């Protein structure tokens, strides 16, 4: 006698980042398992995620940890998606600016977290680096990638 | 030496390396450039993955070069 194990279906959250980080429900599981296949379930690798806003004309920039978080220009970025630890396993998370005030956009929130100004999001970057195990993409056009404008 | 780097985003990354540099040391030579960390990275030449700890004369990489670049995060 075997060991029954019912689980819940995958969360999708390559999906909802992506979608959270545009403000817009552009992007599905469809379009995330055709890209999947052109670069070779519903665990979608960071692979995706670029090609995914690549096709936008946008770009993921990958944040080096060892940099001060002083030197990231956050206005000049459309977004962030993170990559945080959930008690391994891990998710994908954007983080979003709205007329001015950034909110925590996690897809397993009930309800949009504001974070506050650039000041606000940075101690919540730097006690989510300090937590270890956090990977920062810096959502941004083409434009801001070939310049590195988001580099403060 | 110079030596190309291929991302699957279709980017090419130029590096300035020796033929002693471990692969650790063109990963993070990677990092530099690219802010990607080492432990996310996983380089291929010539359809082998190769090892952190190696050299890059011991996988006869020479100049000019092309390896690719593979990304590990998952979520």
């Amino acid at each position: 006698p075997t060991v029954y194990h019912e689980r819940q279906r995958l969360e999708l959250c390559a999906v909802h980042a992506l979608n959270n980080v545009l403000q817009q429900q552009l992007f599905s599981q469809e379009a995330a398992d055709e890209i999947c296949k052109r670069l070779a379930t519903g665990n979608y690798d960071v692979n995706v995620i670029m090609a995914a806003l690549q096709g936008l004309g946008l770009a993921a920039v990958w944040w080096d940890r060892r940099r001060p978080l002083s030197q990231l220009a956050l206005p000049q970025v459309l977004g962030l998606i993170l990559n945080l630890p959930s008690p391994r396993r891990r998710h994908w998370v954007a983080l979003r600016q709205v007329d001015g005030v950034y909110y925590n956009l996690d897809s397993k929130l009930r309800a949009p977290e504001a974070l506050g100004d650039e000041d606000g999001v940075r101690a919540f970057l730097a006690a989510a680096l300090a937590q270890g195990l956090c990977e920062v993409l810096l959502v941004v056009t083409k434009e801001v990638e070939e310049k590195g404008s988001w580099l403060r | 030496m110079q030596i190309f780097v291929k991302t699957l985003t279709g980017k090419t990354i130029t590096l300035e390396v020796e033929p002693s540099d471990t692969i650790e040391n063109v990963k993070a030579k990677i990092q530099d450039k690219e802010g990607i960390p080492p432990d996310q990275q996983r380089l291929i030449f010539a359809g082998k993955q190769l090892e952190d700890g190696r050299t890059l004369s011991d996988y006869n990489i020479q100049k000019e070069s092309t390896l690719h670049l593979v990304l590990r995060l998952r979520g």
